[PDB]
């Protein structure tokens, strides 16, 4: 039965994948349920890409559907469904699948006596709404999203897997309708709840490092561009051709150097189209980053027109606007006077604080503690006689 | 034996849900926590048993030393399936609890299950071989997850540690294949140990 299967597996497998194949039945003949499972784990990691997969999911899912736990099952069809090219034939597979689940967890509820099997569910739920991506169907896969997000939260104690496999979602379907902005706020988290499995190929990681640092360029709050790149995903990824002139640009951006930043967008804006289409924003933001700069440094409350005209090297027409857009989005506070042409800043908004400043904090308040000592002292002493 | 207190460390590993004992491995065992606390009442019906988990990071006091089936039961119910054996952590707990009771006169037992490996560092073991000796507590265990493929750590400081006294810490080694977990120890002497005096 299952025996003519595992003469063909091992036979055209790598001759350092059969022992894995030996493995297998043994442990079934045994019944350690538990390294059974392990071994299986073993094999879709590698070799998820090969043609044997399927194979080995219909068989190995029939006969267990009931030994391991239910979430370790799903995980398996998983991996298999993403080689499965046919869309239609994963969101068949996927049907079953759900069925099958709903009617086990009855019993199995009561066998375990207490496990909570909602969570297969909600994984099988996001899987099919990333079959609607993958074939254009963004109607129906949104109200599926919404869904999901709603159940979930109304959890009090959520798993690592689930919630990242919601948000895998979501981050597909925005940028595929090619929104920025939307993108960078879920590939965040995304990070954030990133699974301890190295599952996860280095082509999903490059892929991905891709799209955050477009996103980025074109963003709307994003002034955080060198706290992203200190994470793992940016990080490593420095030699390759692709993540050069990319980072290039963030660092431009950081010290807001406007010469080293026309070289590269000319070249640039060609290359890659999502720029062309996006200049205005792309154009205003080194400007931006500039003007957050020198306002940072001066701390003092008062700046006339001309320190920003030359260092964004713009004129006094676009000066009062580029006031007006940072004024809007809250990363400054203040007001605007024409008469003498000033921008009165009353507000600045925090920023990662550098060791040297950990040293400034320290002595004002040392200067402060004293006034505070001296103050109470003296007034002790002037009226001593009354303290009732 | 006579007028005994125990706590049974009930554990729910991830090695327990295998199907070593059929039809399932889980379900072996709960049949032995039910016929644990009946050996030892039928034994003298004025011993008690309570019970902690070795599943999880740490043990949880589901029930302390009590005469009603049904806390027990309400425990055995309230599983972790992939929970985790700490042997440390289970031994130490059990000799706190032993020190308060419904009657105090009571003799001091750990019954403990091994549904998996063990490979808690020895440094820790030592020590605690020796505090039980202070306090004057028995333990036996029954084995059956250890011996798979992995030598006995407890053996030899339970013999070292057994005086003549009536009590007697054992080390019970019950053949892990399919056979029925509870059928054993029925079996086997649990209830059936002579005294060392």
């Amino acid at each position: 039965e299952i025996d003519t299967i595992l003469s063909t597996l091992r036979m055209e497998a790598d001759p350092s994948l059969h022992p894995l194949f030996e493995q297998f039945e043994k442990f079934y003949e045994e019944k350690l349920w538990f390294q059974l499972s392990e071994s299986l784990t073993k094999f879709f990691d590698d070799a998820k890409s090969t043609p044997l997969r399927l194979r080995l999911y219909d068989n190995f899912v029939s006969k267990f559907y009931d030994k391991i736990n239910q979430l370790s099952v799903v995980k398996y069809l998983l991996a298999s469904l993403k080689d499965s090219k046919d869309f239609d034939e994963s969101l068949k597979y996927l049907d079953d699948l759900k069925a099958q689940f709903q009617e086990l967890d009855s019993k199995k509820q009561r066998n375990n006596g207490s496990k909570d099997h909602g969570d297969g569910i909600l994984l099988i739920d996001s899987e099919i709404a990333r079959t609607y991506l993958l074939k254009n169907d963004l109607v129906k896969a949104r109200d599926l999203l919404d869904d999901l997000e709603k159940t979930l939260d109304k959890k009090d104690s959520i798993p690592l897997r689930i919630t990242n496999s919601f948000y895998s979602t979501n981050s597909q379907y925005f940028k595929f309708k090619n929104d920025f902005n939307s993108f960078y706020y879920t590939s965040l988290l995304y990070l954030s709840t990133l699974e301890p499995s190295t599952s996860i190929t280095l082509a999903e990681r490059q892929q991905l490092a891709y799209d955050l640092s477009i996103s980025a360029l074109l963003g709307d709050k994003i002034y955080n561009f060198g706290e992203l790149l200190h994470h793992p995903i940016m990080e490593t990824i420095v030699n390759d051709s692709n993540y050069d002139w990319l980072f290039q640009l963030l660092n431009a951006l950081t010290v807001g150097d406007f010469d080293k930043f026309d070289s590269l967008i000319k070249v640039q804006i060609s290359k890659i189209p999502i720029l062309a289409q996006h200049e205005s924003f792309l154009r205003q933001k080194i400007c931006l980053m500039t003007l957050i700069e020198t306002v940072f440094v001066k701390n003092i409350r008062m700046l006339s027109f001309e320190d920003i005209s030359k260092a964004t090297h713009l004129p006094k027409d676009n000066v009062e606007h580029l006031v007006m857009r940072a004024i809007s989005l809250g990363l400054l506070k203040g007001s605007i006077d024409q008469v003498n042409e000033l921008v009165t800043i009353s507000w600045v908004q925090p920023r990662i604080i550098s060791g040297d400043q950990i040293t400034k904090m320290k002595d004002r308040l040392v200067e402060w503690n004293d006034q505070v000592e001296k103050l109470g002292k003296k007034m002790e002493a002037r009226g001593q006689s009354i303290w009732v | 034996m006579v007028l005994e207190a125990t706590v049974l460390v009930i554990d729910n590993s991830e090695y327990s849900r295998n199907g070593d004992f059929p039809r399932t491995r889980f379900e072996a065992q709960i049949d032995s926590v039910e016929f644990i606390f009946q050996a030892k009442r039928n034994s003298n019906p004025e011993n008690t048993v309570g019970l902690i988990s070795g599943a999880g990071a740490n043990p949880r006091v589901l029930s302390t030393f009590t005469a009603e089936f049904g806390k027990i039961l309400a425990g055995l119910h309230d599983t972790q399936i992939e929970g985790k054996l700490h042997m440390a952590t289970a031994l130490q707990i059990a000799q706190l609890t032993l020190k308060h009771r419904q009657n105090k006169v009571q003799h001091q037992r750990i019954v403990a299950f091994v549904c998996s490996p063990i490979s808690d560092s020895r440094d820790e073991l030592i020590r605690l071989a020796k505090t039980l000796k202070k306090n004057n507590v028995a333990v036996d265990i029954i084995n059956f997850g250890e011996i798979e493929q992995n030598t006995e750590l407890l053996d030899e400081f339970i013999a070292a540690v057994n005086n003549p006294q009536e009590e007697t810490s054992h080390l019970l080694t019950v053949t892990p294949g399919p056979r029925l977990l509870y059928e054993n120890i029925a079996s086997s002497p649990i209830i059936l140990e002579e005294g060392s005096s």
